[PDB]
């Protein structure tokens, strides 16, 4: 991003611009079953044989599972910066900064979504019918059923995401106030190159089934545990989700 | 008898004694005794099967 | 159900699917109570009767 | 992977029909601390065991 | 982890001394070092190959 427009004395510094290109490979995926050929037409209830193209229900549910695991990792992995995804020293130009059961702040509504996928290749249907594998003439009667996949999660913006809460609500001045508010404060406070702020607008509440009910407490009730008060009541929507932990 | 052994060329799954390794080519295909436990030794027939009957 | 996508690896670790029959049968379950043909079209109030 | 369930029965004896809808039923659970299950599965009641 | 390994009793060209003949060495399909005499080492199989997971 450009520099701070600075005040006019006598000269004008012709400034530069920093670059943060990010790298990050592919990973191919895939799961088959092997069936025999005469099992499936020996059958009356209609199946044995659907199950083949279950396979498509696992290669629509695999993204969710790809980039729920590249969540999980996101304290492990690392992003652009060289540090982790969720670390508490992420490099900044003057000084660092830190965003470091299972929680993810994110925005919803900017240009770039946090933890991007990667549907390079759709959910191609890989199968073993008859004359076109030895597994059939020169072998049993077996046949497989496969679904490739060629694609990734992406680490995208480690200056953005925070996590590692002790998520809780209770006294709205200790548990929550002092956690879930920090983390508030701590991503509107985010400052970019020449200490403008990057416009951070928490709207992503991401937790675990096991901290669906707090969660809602957290964001949903006006009492957040002891009759007090509810500072983040209607502040960030959560959507709950099983594939972290 | 042993409708097929599933064992040439191939390799299976064999979870011992905590590490499921893959040799000893124990596959086969039937329904006598273990039944539940075949789906563990079949986890993993990784490698390209010729199924030869033993006739047991 | 189908196995989850795990990795490539080379090679494919091939699955086979899962049969989980699970058999019950029927039983019976009647009951009653015994009555008299006189008890019921002597008595006077009736209640005996609306079995 | 996840079964995807959707508890929304709640089948209990009589002796905890009262309790049960003080869980969801109500907005307080029993000090005026909140109900975080408020409106989240319909309680039936039921005196057919124990 | 390294990828790339051959377990099917597979031939590959191997030279020894001043020919070359069927052995199995490297068998990788990743490089680091020997490269100009893997190329000669790693000829691509003549017969079934089959990969695994050494994990060394």
């Amino acid at each position: 991003q450009f520099p701070k427009l600075r005040e006019w004395i006598g000269q004008r510094v012709i400034k530069d611009m920093a670059a943060q290109g990010y790298q990050i490979t592919n990973k191919l995926f895939e799961s088959t079953v092997g069936v025999k050929r005469t099992d499936i037409e020996d059958d009356n209830l209609g199946v044995y044989g659907p199950l083949m193209q279950e396979m498509g229900r696992a290669a629509g549910a695999h993204p969710d599972e790809l980039v729920f695991a590249l969540l999980k990792a996101g304290n492990a992995n690392l992003c652009y910066d060289g540090q982790n995804f969720f670390d508490t020293d992420h490099p900044v130009y003057p000084n660092v900064d830190g965003t470091g059961f299972a929680p993810a702040a994110d925005p919803g509504a900017a240009w770039y979504l946090l933890d991007t996928s990667r549907s390079l290749k759709p959910l191609i249907y890989q199968e073993r019918m008859k004359p076109s594998f030895t597994s059939m003439t020169k072998e049993d009667d077996e046949q497989v059923f496969m679904a490739d996949e060629y694609r990734y999660g992406v680490r995208s913006r480690c200056n953005v995401g925070f996590g590692f809460w002790q998520l809780a609500a209770m006294s709205t001045e200790e548990l929550n106030q002092v956690n879930f508010e920090k983390v508030y404060d701590a991503m509107r406070n985010q400052k970019a190159d020449g200490g403008r702020p990057l416009d951070i607008r928490p709207n992503l509440l991401v937790v675990p089934t096991t901290l669906r009910s707090k969660a809602k407490e957290v964001v949903g009730v006006q009492r957040l545990a002891n009759g007090a008060d509810n500072p983040n009541f209607e502040l960030v929507q959560v959507l709950d989700t099983a594939w972290l932990n | 008898e042993v409708e097929g052994v599933f064992v040439r060329a191939t390799v299976e799954r064999r979870c011992r004694a905590g590490f499921c390794f893959d040799k000893e080519g124990q596959g086969f295909a039937d329904g006598v005794l273990s039944d539940e436990q075949l789906e563990a030794l079949e986890s993993d027939p990784l490698l390209k099967v010729e199924r030869c009957t033993f006739s047991g």
